[PDB]
């Protein structure tokens, strides 16, 4: 729905990559190198922020 | 007008459309293969290991 705060199998606070993320996603970066470049070295880490559907994007359309 | 009968017919022309000629190629044409996948260029050691 939204970006968890941490990851879930060790605790890293990924929850303040996501717009530092789109932002470099949108300023032509690969996502090999858009995960390094915001200190994300394990796979667990990379998993929060490459697998991420931000599904709130889609839910807010639906507002009073 | 008296419209008598006659004989008996010996055989009889069956007239149709031709077969459809030219229409398939001599050789065929198949889907092509989808390709094996390979390995992305540029695929690096990402992960140092730490301390
Ligand atoms: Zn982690």
């Amino acid at each position: 729905m939204i970006i968890p705060v941490r990851c879930f199998t060790c605790g890293k606070i990924v929850g303040n990559k996501w717009e530092a993320y789109l932002g470099l996603l949108q300023a032509e970066y690969t996502e090999g190198d858009a995960l390094d470049a915001l200190g994300l070295k394990r796979y667990c880490c990379r998993r929060m922020l490459l697998a991420h559907v931000d599904l709130i994007e889609k839910l807010l359309n639906y507002a009073p | 007008g008296g419209l008598t009968c006659a004989s008996a017919p010996q055989g009889t022309l069956r007239i149709l459309e031709g077969p459809q000629q030219s229409l398939s190629g001599s050789p065929l044409q198949p889907i092509p293969a989808s390709p094996p996948p390979q390995i992305p260029p540029g695929l690096r050691p990402r992960f140092c290991a730490f301390g």
